[PDB]
């Protein structure tokens, strides 16, 4: 039935968990000495300090309404019903300064939301309370618990983790935590190993399975915990005697707690946790320090909290118990203060300013409760004043900027947390923070001590390399590994290579499908040194045997012609080889049947031996030869295809893209039969051009076929022009030995 | 003002007795249809249960009815007295409340609800309709006898699709019923396969400009002649007034809002001719038009409300009589049509509790010591959730079972109207079937059902198609596709898509892949070309005249293996011929290729041997004859090696035919045989300039000379024919075979002629 009910002209309301809930047969247990009477002596330092404020509501008093949760959320609904009482003696109540609890919290903002009161709490970090659809009148100074979720896991990117392994404790506290890492984890390209749950009823035979589980898995050397207090120390201690090393980053309930470590120091090592940051509120340690049972009678629970903290029975039966003195009082020797103190304070100033900000919108006259304002419209104080609160710290330490008190959109403080790194010093193990995550980290990497020396846990091996080694997945989740391709095709993806070209040899990966025709293009090389030359000779040798013509004749025209032939014979050498391929393509096939019909009228003049109409028959025989070879060119056209299949290999370029052996044989056909005619005419000087006649036959007879079956990149044309020049040479030869023979 | 009646067993209860205050008041005016008639029908159930054996015989029933005043603050005001009085003091006498019955408006159930989750109470609505209600997340406690609102959206989804009705329009108004609804409704439609129009809202402060405007997007698409109203009372009748204004014809398939009422067809009876509506499905009770007709404020004081009610319905004061025997009798009474509901709340409200004590007190019937705590949960969860009984005031040889679902719900059951004239000058609304889990309508009394023209059609907005592929849905709206016609040089190869093979362009209506038939396109060996067979035929009889001349060799004083090669020439064109026209084959078409180049170098030798013995003046001529033989076999034998097999060619993509050539062919070899016939007949020309004349076998020269003549003639009028039947294989070999056939018969012919003369003289 204890309460407080300090009177003012605008009155608070209060709700903290004095009482440890009960256990045996009381509902109400111990008295809370940390988060109950502490907090609640906060909350009301907090008020003495606005009302003897001449800045923050100078003429409005603030009251104070202040119940109990006894840890309990149906007793929580009971005592808040009390503060519904006064627009559905019943004081008014303005605002609801309570929480320290997730379920109690829950239920009062569930019960409050329906009378449109404000509450803000200053220790509830469940993730629950974040939804306007169920809670649209709570709001807090502390963070959400995922949060955190975002606080360690830019840590795994900071540090370069993209393989973790997961372990939580079931229930409310890392249930949710899992979810918000995970979704964490996915958005920075970090995929989860493991996800284990411990349990409060779990022994240690379970504990080990754990461990063990998570032994058997060397990638993951980094372990994310989302557990209590005791369940993080009981695996550390179940890990030491598995001798487990791992590099352990954990929520806040590890926080830099000597409990967690108990004897097991050497296997949490190097361990990062995050704590919420909290700075120590001077004027609070000397308000709570001089407190006696004597002047405090506007707390009822004081009298309890004296008879707890020291073994008292002054208040009622001296003599049945060890009664004490005056001479006992509270020191800094054996009181501490509470990590969730300025954050309460935080709470109640929220409050404060806010009615101060809503007074100025709606009191604008004087410094008073004004009449329009005893309405106290929850909804509008809530939307409009209490989720627009930029005021700072009212106790921050010196020099520390970073102190602004602000709600966001859901009504959650902000996100400020510290970094703690489990080292050995000298002989002493001891906490120390290693950065702060400010919605941003702020690592102190040099200040830090890893495991052994280092903490590789990447599962990825190793990036791949370009030119047909990037591959693709092997049938894996996390990154891949490398295998080639053959280089042929060029890997114009990011997953498979495919060929583009016909010889293509990719050139790095910028620009892989380049074009690199590879053509067959030869220029003077060693083996074209030997044709041109032998060309040249014969060019050489007409002209001199046309030199020394017709300046001593006494054939005729006909010897002429024949000598004409032979220079073209021997020319077309030169003719075919080219390294530049144009779509003439047609010079080359005319040129070999030019020579054909000059050797064919050259052998049909001595055929024949009136004479001059054989001259110009063998001339039309010619021409004869001239329009089917033009036929020929009617049903041949060029192109850039290559004729060689040997795709990697395949580094030369047909000159003509054509099918050879399509109308090339009949062409050769016809010539073969023509020179056979003439042959056997021959049969029947003379002897000489028979003989050079079947030279040329069994030459060309034997290197028909090479030309087909060894099938050269660019050696078919270097030896056509070498039979054919041999042919001419042999020709001018023996029509160069006559003349030796006529001198 | 505050009910409570008995407190053995107290059970709570909300009532709108009072209408919500017009001028900034608390409350208004006495609700007489929901208020009064609700509140009696509870207190009329409750004396039934009490005065009753088989239910909580021993125990009795006790009520704590308030009135919510239409507000939810209000309500919550009201409802905190249901949980200050049970559980909230401790750990006016403070009345314990075991459930509540009551909530009529889906806000003031949804903050009751609210407000009684955190503390355990259990509580049961009779008229609260609204669908975010289902979800047990944020209402644990809560249950309801009415269906929701998203039965009827599956109940009009699942008409649609029984008439087959598939391009539809959409009507919705503003507020919680017109905008859940239509979500649910949209949901199933999806789920039903069916399209919706998704047409514009109504704000309920709508102008009639507004309404014709939507009435004219309504009239946009002419396809879609149906339209369903998730619309009030007030948004319905202004919408039939406006279409009855702008005289447009429609058929609309509405919910609860419109119903089987009457009060939205005053003036527009006429654009309401086939209209569906939903009405919810209830049945009146006889005992409480008993029990209410025999109530009057002599002794009815348990109801503090009465007095007030009695003021409004009668012009009474009870200051100043003013009124007299004021009897309240059938005449000007109406049961509200959610009164059985109430009942059905109540009693269900009685048989969990008797279940509960049932398995908790098994050996007495009365209260045990483990009653007093009783617990909403288990109350909630075991008992009240598990409910099967038949409905009390109705006979139970009927399908009428109270019971709730796993979200607490009612039971679906509903009734379908038709507004219908039966002949004369009046309109009435007609039942067609109900709902309770599938539809059970009959095509009997509906006017637009009847098969005299047609049931209504208002189809799908497309039609299917067979022979133009469906692949041009429109851009957004994939329900109005297109019936877009394929070329027909694409066959149909897949489900939606027209795409051409090669061979050919439609072998059947498979619509899987591509047939090609095998048959052959230049299949002309048949009696069409009979004509030139039998002239190749003419050429095997001379074969036999060449018999005879083998005789007339035997006693001929006038060489002699010229005519026999000429001869066996003749037999293999006609051969060639043969082979060509009667089948073409792979094996079938090399041989009268060799055949023919092998027929003309015979001829060519034979002229060239010829004209060599005319201008020189055996051995030398089977010399050059054996050597042409052999220039012809080497270049047959380069013409086989560069492509022996043959395996046919195509045809052009302007048509479809089975084989464009038996063989390989666009081959210019063929042409170097023809230039090398062509130039020994020159060369046989140009000697024969002067050497025609030679008086040793004048008549042989003649003929030699006219037969080189006559085949250099055929061959230079062939080869440009040859050419141009190229493009057409179906009759190219027809007239290669003619021409090869009168070349050889104008050279048998000739040589022939002057044989006669000689033999003869
Ligand atoms: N802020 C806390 C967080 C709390 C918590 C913190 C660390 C480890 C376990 C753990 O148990 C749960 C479970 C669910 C939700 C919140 C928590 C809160 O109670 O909301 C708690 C410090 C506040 C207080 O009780 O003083
Ligand atoms: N069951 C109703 C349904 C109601 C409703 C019915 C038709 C048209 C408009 C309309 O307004 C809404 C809006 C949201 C949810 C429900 C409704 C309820 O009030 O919940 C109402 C019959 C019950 C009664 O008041 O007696
Ligand atoms: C993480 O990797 C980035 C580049 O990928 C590198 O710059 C950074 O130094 C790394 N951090 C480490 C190794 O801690
Ligand atoms: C709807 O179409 C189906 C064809 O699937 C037909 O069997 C049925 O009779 C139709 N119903 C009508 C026209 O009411």
């Amino acid at each position: 039935r204890r309460e407080i009910k300090i009177e003012g002209d605008l009155v608070l309301g209060g709700l903290f968990p004095i009482n440890e809930k009960g256990t045996g047969t009381e509902e109400c247990g111990r008295i809370n000495e940390d988060r109950g009477i502490q907090r609640l002596e906060a909350m009301l330092f907090a008020i003495d300090e606005i009302n003897k404020d001449d800045y923050l509501l100078p003429g409005v008093k603030l009251g104070v309404h202040i119940l109990d949760t006894c840890s309990r959320d149906t007793y929580a609904l009971e005592q808040s019903l009390e503060f519904v009482r006064a627009s559905l003696i019943p004081l008014l109540i303005a605002g609801v300064i309570g929480g320290s609890y997730s379920s109690v919290s829950i239920q009062v903002a569930n019960l409050l939301r329906l009378f449109q009161i404000p509450q803000i709490s200053y220790a509830s970090t469940s993730a629950k309370l974040s939804d306007k659809s169920r809670y649209d009148y709570f709001a807090r100074t502390v963070p959400p618990d995922f949060y955190q979720a975002k606080a360690m896991a830019e840590i795994l990117r900071f540090f370069n983790w993209t393989y973790v392994s997961t372990v939580a404790s079931e229930g409310d506290y890392g249930e949710t935590g899992i979810e918000a890492f995970e979704q964490e984890a996915r958005l920075r390209n970090i995929c989860i190993a493991t996800a284990e749950k411990v349990g409060r009823s779990n022994i240690r035979k379970s504990y080990d399975s754990v461990i063990r589980e998570l032994l058997q898995k060397p990638n993951a050397r980094v372990v994310v915990l989302f557990m209590r207090s005791d369940d993080s120390r009981e695996l550390i201690a179940a890990a030491s005697r598995a001798n487990a090393s791992f590099t352990w980053v954990a929520s806040d309930g590890w926080g830099a707690q000597e409990s967690i470590i108990k004897g097991s120091e050497h296997v949490a090592y190097g361990a990062i946790t995050l704590e919420l940051a909290s700075q120590p509120v001077r004027q609070f340690d000397r308000y709570f320090q001089s407190l006696n049972p004597y002047n405090n009678h506007r707390n009822p629970w004081f009298r309890d909290f004296w008879e707890q903290k020291f073994q008292c029975s002054l208040q009622n039966k001296r003599n049945h118990r060890r009664v004490c003195d005056k001479h006992l009082a509270i020191d800094s020797s054996n009181y501490e203060q509470e990590s969730k103190i300025m954050f309460v304070v935080n709470a109640v100033y929220a409050m404060a300013h806010a009615l101060h900000k809503m007074q100025r919108t709606l009191c604008p006259n004087t410094t008073k409760l004004c009449d329009a304002m005893k309405i106290l419209d929850g909804k509008k104080l809530y939307k409009d004043y209490l989720l627009k609160i930029n005021f700072t710290a009212p106790f921050n330490p010196n020099k520390d900027a970073d102190s602004i008190v602000k709600f966001d959109t859901f009504g959650d403080g902000m996100g400020r947390y510290n970094v703690f790194n489990f080292q050995n010093v000298g002989g002493k193990y001891s906490y120390l923070k290693v950065g702060h995550w400010a919605e941003t980290l702020s690592l102190d990497v040099n200040s830090i001590h890893w495991s052994r020396n280092s903490v590789p846990t990447s599962q990825c091996s190793d990036p791949c390399a370009p030119n047909e080694m990037k591959n693709m997945q092997p049938g894996d989740v996390c990154c891949w590994i490398c295998i080639p391709c053959e280089p042929y095709e060029y890997l114009a993806d990011e997953f498979t290579c495919m060929d583009c070209g016909s010889g293509q040899w990719p050139t790095a990966d910028l620009t892989g499908c380049y074009d690199l025709p590879e053509d067959y293009i030869r220029w003077e090389d060693a083996w074209a040194i030997g044709p041109v030359t032998i060309a040249c000779l014969g060019f050489m040798c007409t002209c001199m045997v046309v030199t020394v013509f017709i300046k001593h004749n006494n054939g005729r025209e006909l010897c002429y012609i024949l000598l004409f032939g032979v220079g073209l014979s021997y020319c077309m050498t030169f003719f075919f080889i080219a390294k530049p391929s144009p779509v003439i393509c047609a010079l080359r096939r005319l040129g070999l049947g030019s020579s054909f019909a000059i050797c064919y009228s050259a052998l049909l003049t001595k055929t024949n031996c009136s004479p001059s109409s054989q001259v110009f028959i063998c001339l039309g025989l010619i021409l004869v030869q001239i329009v089917m070879v033009s036929v020929w060119l009617i049903l041949e056209a060029p192109g850039t295809r290559r004729y060689t299949l040997a795709e990697k290999r395949e580094t030369v370029i047909l000159k003509c893209n054509v099918k050879d052996s399509s109308m090339l044989i009949s062409l050769t056909y016809d010539v073969i039969l023509v020179i056979l005619c003439t042959v056997y005419a021959f049969k029947t000087e003379a002897k000489f051009i028979g003989f050079t006649m079947y030279t040329t036959c069994i030459i060309w007879l034997a290197f028909l076929p090479i030309f087909y079956v060894t099938s050269s990149d660019y050696r078919v044309q270097t030896t056509t022009m070498c039979i054919s020049v041999s042919l001419s040479g042999f020709v001018v030869l023996g029509c160069l030995f006559a003349p030796k023979v006529h001198i | 003002k505050v009910l409570t009646l008995e407190g053995d067993l107290v059970l709570g209860g909300l009532f709108p007795v009072h209408q919500k205050g017009g001028p900034a008041e608390d409350c208004g005016p006495v609700n007489e249809h929901r208020g009064i008639q609700r509140l009696e029908a509870m207190l009329f159930a409750l004396d039934r249960i009490n005065r009753d054996p088989h239910l909580l015989p021993g125990v009795r029933l006790g009520a704590h009815i308030l009135d919510s005043c239409s507000k939810d603050t209000h309500a919550l005001e009201q409802a905190l007295d249901f949980v200050r009085a049970s559980l909230s003091r401790g750990a006016d006498a403070p009345t314990a409340i075991t459930g509540v019955i009551g909530g009529s408006y889906s806000d003031v159930s949804i903050q009751v609800a609210n407000l009684l989750r955190l503390f355990q109470i259990p509580q049961i609505s009779y008229a609260s309709t609204s669908a975010k209600l289902s979800d047990k997340s944020r209402y644990d406690y809560f249950a309801r006898t009415v269906p929701p609102d998203f039965f009827q959206a599956k109940a009009m989804a699942e008409i649609l699709r029984f008439f087959n009705w598939t391009y539809v329009s959409t009507v919705a108004s503003e507020g919680d019923y017109g905008e859940t609804g239509i979500e649910a409704f949209e949901l199933e439609a999806r789920a039903r396969n069916i399209c919706v129009a998704t047409s514009e809202k109504v704000g309920r402060a709508m102008s009639r400009a507004a309404f014709e405007g939507v009435v004219r997007a309504l009239l946009q698409k002419p396809s879609a002649r149906v339209a369903v109203l998730f619309t009030r009372s007030e948004d319905a009748r202004e919408l039939l007034a406006a279409s009855q204004r702008l005289n447009a014809s429609f058929t609309w398939v509405a919910s609860d809002g419109w119903g089987a009422l009457e009060s939205v067809v005053a003036g527009s009876e006429g654009a309401a001719e086939g209209a569906i509506t939903i009405e919810l499905a209830s049945y009146p009770i006889s005992d409480f038009a008993s029990y209410f007709q025999s109530l009057d404020p002599w002794n009815n004081s348990r109801n503090p409300w009465f007095r007030e009610f009695w003021e409004q319905r009668f012009r009474c004061s009870f200051r100043q009589r003013d009124c007299a025997a004021h009897s309240l009798r059938a005449v000007p009474f109406e049961q509200e049509s959610k009164i059985m509901f109430v009942v059905n709340a109540v009693y269900a409200m009685a048989h969990a509790l008797h279940n509960m004590h049932r398995a908790l007190c098994p050996n007495t019937t009365r209260l045990c010591d483990a009653m007093r705590p009783v617990n909403g949960r288990r109350l909630y969860k075991d008992f009240v959730l598990n409910v099967k009984f038949d409905a009390p005031f109705r006979p139970a040889d009927t399908h009428n079972e109270v019971r709730f679902d796993r979200f607490g719900d009612g039971i679906g059951r509903y009734n379908i109207f038709t507004y219908l004239r039966a002949g004369s000058g009046r309109y009435r609304y007609q039942k067609v079937g109900y709902w309770a889990e599938g539809l059970t309508l009959d095509t009997s009394l509906i006017p637009w059902a009847s098969p005299s023209a047609g049931p209504l059609p208002a189809s799908r907005c497309s039609e299917p198609c067979l022979q133009n592929e469906v692949k041009s849905v429109q851009p957004g709206e994939v329900c109005c596709w297109l019936c877009i016609p394929c070329q027909p040089y694409e066959y149909r190869l897949d489900e939606f898509t027209c795409a051409d093979c090669g061979l050919g362009y439609w072998p059947n209506a498979s619509l899987t892949g591509c047939f090609e038939l095998p048959q052959e396109y230049i299949r002309w060996g048949d009696a069409w070309a009979v004509g030139p067979v039998t002239i190749a035929c003419l050429g095997a009889l001379a074969t036999l005249f060449v018999l005879g001349v083998f005789v007339r060799h035997n006693a001929t004083p006038v060489g002699r293996e010229l005519c026999y090669i000429l001869l066996g020439g003749v037999f293999l064109c006609y051969c060639m011929t043969f082979i060509f026209i009667a089948k073409p084959s792979t094996a079938v078409c090399t041989l009268r290729r060799l055949g023919l180049g092998t027929a003309f170098s015979v001829c060519y030798s034979a002229l060239l041997t010829k004209t060599n013995r005319i201008a020189r003046i055996p051995a030398s001529q089977v010399a050059i004859c054996l050597a042409l033989i052999s220039g012809q076999l080497l270049i047959v034998v380069a013409w086989l090696v560069v492509e022996a097999p043959g395996t046919g060619k195509e045809t052009a993509p302007e048509r479809r035919e089975v084989v464009t050539l038996r063989c390989n062919h666009r081959d210019a070899s063929m042409l170097g045989s023809l230039a090398y016939n062509v130039l020994l007949i020159a060369l046989c020309t140009l000697y024969a300039f002067k050497t025609r004349k030679c008086p040793e076998n004048f008549n042989e020269a003649k003929f030699i000379g006219f037969t080189m003549y006559t085949t250099c003639i055929i061959w230079l009028a062939f080869l440009p024919i040859f050419y141009v039947t190229s493009s057409d294989y179906r009759v190219q070999t027809t007239t290669m075979c003619v021409s090869v056939s009168l070349s050889g018969s104008v050279v048998l012919g000739c040589l022939f002629a002057p044989k006669l003369h000689i033999i003869l003289f």
